[PDB]
RNA sequence: UGGAGAGUUUGAUCCUGGCUCAGGACGAACGCUGGCGGCGUGCUUAACACAUGCAAGUCGAACGGAAAGGUCUCUUCGGAGAUACUCGAGUGGCGAACGGGUGAGUAACACGUGGGUGAUCUGCCCUGCACUUCGGGAUAAGCCUGGGAAACUGGGUCUAAUACCGGAUAGGACCACGGGAUGCAUGUCUUGUGGUGGAAAGCGCUUUAGCGGUGUGGGAUGAGCCCGCGGCCUAUCAGCUUGUUGGUGGGGUGACGGCCUACCAAGGCGACGACGGGUAGCCGGCCUGAGAGGGUGUCCGGCCACACUGGGACUGAGAUACGGCCCAGACUCCUACGGGAGGCAGCAGUGGGGAAUAUUGCACAAUGGGCGCAAGCCUGAUGCAGCGACGCCGCGUGGGGGAUGACGGCCUUCGGGUUGUAAACCUCUUUCACCAUCGACGAAGGUCCGGGUUCUCUCGGAUUGACGGUAGGUGGAGAAGAAGCACCGGCCAACUACGUGCCAGCAGCCGCGGUAAUACGUAGGGUGCGAGCGUUGUCCGGAAUUACUGGGCGUAAAGAGCUCGUAGGUGGUUUGUCGCGUUGUUCGUGAAAUCUCACGGCUUAACUGUGAGCGUGCGGGCGAUACGGGCAGACUAGAGU
């Protein structure tokens, strides 16, 4: 069959896509709690990060350019209203 | 991609040519994107025409033609035309 | 397939003689059969069929190729009639009878089987071959010299060569100037039941 | 450019009106019979269960390496040496989502046709502009081990990369504020500033071998989503709906969206058939028909759905993920009883069901496809072959003379008639079969060698075809090897004898058979067709018996018992305007094939190629205003007071 080899890559590509998208998650929820506790000062960074990351997650191809650029103006619009 | 290739559309022993541009991902006698000329390979030497100007039109848009395309491209002198080569006309 | 049977009672059930030649008739009258004597009912349906089996049976065409020359006929801009005649006429085995090299219909179709003939420089063999406006017909140069074409070579008088086909020098050969039309080329029937017989 | 009727209700008639037949067609089956070739075609039933073999790999020009072959090679004289072409296993890239099958589900934007996407994505391919810069930690493989019956799996060391990770710079990411264009409301496109950010990979070289990598602008391609219109039966299914209908803020997506969520409002669909039930893949097409229509969706082509049953996600440019993963279930198998394995609706094939449907064939020679710089390697796609008269087409089983009215058969009014130019006999030619021999086109190609440096070009050389020693050609002897089936009362072409004697039997209808049967069985004769001919089944026709073209309701079936009135349908005379209907023209589209007309090519034809039609339609623009309709008036003849 020969398949197993991408049984196999399948597997190792799947754990490394799942550890991205949970560190993108953690960042953002993050950023929201700076942003409920409203402070203004931490978030101001904490925005910069978060975008960063979610730039960074685009380029390595495990989200969407569309999805990272969706999340960054949702976030930046979250800041701009506190 | 897009290919120029040749689907055998004759009888059971006489192999009519029709020269189709199609994209790759199909069947051979499949719905062709634009058929642009006709190969016989049982006349004389063969009968060979081209319409030569949406020839000129898909390969400098893209389309890759397969191996027995080239060579009639060749023959027809359109290939010589689009790449920039003295021998325009070789039938 | 072919009849390959008696054409003596054939043309004695259509009351009409479609031979001629040495065998011309039979010399005596026309009862069929042993009840060939009767004085029978005519229906209309008859007539259509008897005229269809002297047209089948004039040119040895079997009723599904006849019937498939009738869809060409009436498909045919024109008329029907003079249609299915001249697709009839323009067959290649009769083209050599009514060139003046036959005795008979059955022989020459013998002959244009046995592939005697090239039309373009051609070997054809089959007798339902079409000939066509400036078709020229040439006999095997490698079959001549034979009995039964040579008695063909000297008795070219006799019966007459109609006007659309030609016939040349010892080297016989065949010039086709237009398709005939056997409306005025030897009827011995009336195609217009033909056409009726073909709608019922 | 095309339209045929007949039988049957009566003592007879004319109507009405059913029933039946004459035509065509088939992915067919069965009965009798059976020579050949060409081109098509073959599980319609159990989406039933599947033994066996094959249907997807490739790259050493990404990498560590050295199980195999070849090596210069030492040397064992039976073992050594990755440095070395080459390469099993392995990491990595790409492919595996195409191609192939089936039609279970589905009455739905599934399909067909026309649009929209300012609401979207798109690997490889083309092309413009930029860049290709620093580092780092591992592990597969190997080696040593542990567990397990197996299937597999744990640990320790050990090594790379175009594998992985972190940085620098890089606008089409984001936020805010502005300009310039345009419009179709959201807006879209292009620009300026400020603030945040986002990559890359190297390998090879007989010396201009060559392959590569990343970000972006623009093409091409493919795809997603939304809408108008169109194509079944059923009201003996009349009330359906609560994420339901709409809004706001969030979430989610590639993308708009109740797609999801919290809150708010109380809507939404329905007699133009909602909701429900039955059936069904849809179309180009195919069959029929004068046409309009009716039936149908099989070969071929397009789209959709599915892959033992149900659910789910992952990887990726892209997944119903047939020969991938996870779970549950049924089934088959292995087991040391702890646990494991599998999925022919791929090709071929087996059992079963059935009236019924094929070989466990050959080749990658051609075309298409995947990987590779390439040579190459893979391809049950495909190209062919085998089998079945299953179908369409074509050709044979001889030809020219010849009343012995041979012989005989049969009938006879016993005189003759018929089979019947038919045979005998005379003569002629051998299409196909038979024998021998030569032998292809499909290949202006695929390979290595030479001019050409390369690119491009011939040159010439070998060599390469499964089909195939086939088609075809040539030559040889010989009428030599080759006809059957159905029917004969009317429809409907085709008649007598014998036997039988309401019996045996026939029959589509109405009828035929109870002692002289053209209707039963046989014989002779005849007719039709012919490698076929009949029967059964199904569809159209005839059937103007669902009537749009194209019918009816006094008495033949058919006016509701009568009225009022809702939706609907229809509407008097006249003026102006709009241009929805209508009509003219042009552009786009209506794939290819099939169909029609003309040629062209296979010896003809079937078959095949080309060109023009057709494609009745739909969308865009530009004209016309007679009629219909809308809008704004007028009038009195209808209607009312
Ligand atoms: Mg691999
Ligand atoms: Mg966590
Ligand atoms: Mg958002
Ligand atoms: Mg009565
Ligand atoms: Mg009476
Ligand atoms: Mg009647
Ligand atoms: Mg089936
Ligand atoms: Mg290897
Ligand atoms: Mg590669
Ligand atoms: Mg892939
Ligand atoms: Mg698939
Ligand atoms: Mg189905
Ligand atoms: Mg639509
Ligand atoms: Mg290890
Ligand atoms: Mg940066
Ligand atoms: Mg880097
Ligand atoms: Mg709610
Ligand atoms: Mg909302
Ligand atoms: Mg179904
Ligand atoms: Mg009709
Ligand atoms: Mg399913
Ligand atoms: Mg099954
Ligand atoms: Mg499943
Ligand atoms: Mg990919
Ligand atoms: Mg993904
Ligand atoms: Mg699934
Ligand atoms: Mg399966
Ligand atoms: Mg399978
Ligand atoms: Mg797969
Ligand atoms: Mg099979
Ligand atoms: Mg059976
Ligand atoms: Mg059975
Ligand atoms: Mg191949
Ligand atoms: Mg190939
Ligand atoms: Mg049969
Ligand atoms: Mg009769
Ligand atoms: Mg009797
Ligand atoms: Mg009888
Ligand atoms: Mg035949
Ligand atoms: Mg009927
Ligand atoms: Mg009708
Ligand atoms: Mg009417
Ligand atoms: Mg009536
Ligand atoms: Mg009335
Ligand atoms: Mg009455
Ligand atoms: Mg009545
Ligand atoms: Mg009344
Ligand atoms: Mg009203
Ligand atoms: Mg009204
Ligand atoms: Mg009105
Ligand atoms: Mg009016
Ligand atoms: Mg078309
Ligand atoms: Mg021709
Ligand atoms: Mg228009
Ligand atoms: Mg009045």
């Amino acid at each position: 069959k020969s398949q197993q080899k991408r049984n196999r890559t399948n597997e190792r590509a799947r754990l490394r896509n799942k550890a991205v998208k949970s560190s993108l998650r953690t960042a953002v929820r993050a950023f929201r709690e700076a942003a409920h506790a409203g402070d203004k000062a931490k978030a101001a960074e904490l925005l910069a990060s978060t975008n960063r990351k979610l730039d960074k997650a685009a380029s390595k191809g495990v989200i969407h350019k569309n999805q990272a650029a969706n999340k960054k103006s949702a976030l930046a619009q979250a800041l701009n209203k506190l | 991609a897009v290919k120029i290739k040749l689907t055998r559309l004759g009888k059971i022993r006489n192999p009519q040519y029709r020269v189709a541009v199609a994209d790759a991902r199909t069947r051979r006698d499949g719905r062709a994107i634009e058929v642009i000329g006709r190969y016989h390979p049982k006349e004389e030497p063969s009968l060979i025409e081209i319409n030569s100007e949406r020839a000129q039109y898909w390969l400098s848009v893209g389309a890759q033609p397969t191996e027995p395309v080239l060579k009639l491209l060749k023959i027809t002198g359109d290939w010589q035309k689009f790449k920039g080569l003295p021998g325009a006309q070789g039938r | 397939a072919r009849y390959t049977g008696p054409v003596t009672r054939k043309s004695r059930r259509l009351r009409t003689d479609l031979v001629g030649g040495d065998q011309a008739f039979e010399k005596r009258p026309y009862p069929p059969g042993q009840h060939g004597r009767a004085r029978i009912k005519e229906s209309e349906y008859l007539l259509q069929l008897q005229e269809k089996q002297k047209a089948r049976f004039t040119y040895g065409v079997m009723e599904k190729q006849f019937r498939r020359y009738y869809e060409e006929a009436v498909r045919q801009p024109g008329k029907t009639g003079e249609e299915l005649l001249k697709i009839l006429e323009s067959r290649l085995d009769n083209v050599i009878y009514r060139a003046g090299l036959a005795r008979t219909r059955r022989m020459a179709r013998q002959l244009v089987s046995h592939g005697h003939f090239n039309v373009n420089g051609v070997h054809v063999n089959v007798p339902s071959y079409r000939v066509s406006q400036y078709d020229i017909v040439d006999v095997r140069d490698k079959s001549l010299n034979t009995v039964p074409f040579q008695i063909a070579r000297e008795t070219a008088g006799e019966r007459p060569i109609p006007s659309w086909l030609q016939v040349v020098g010892e080297r016989q050969r065949v010039l086709i100037h237009q398709l005939p039309e056997r409306a005025q080329i030897d009827v011995p029937l009336t195609e217009q039941l033909i056409v009726e017989y073909y709608s019922k």
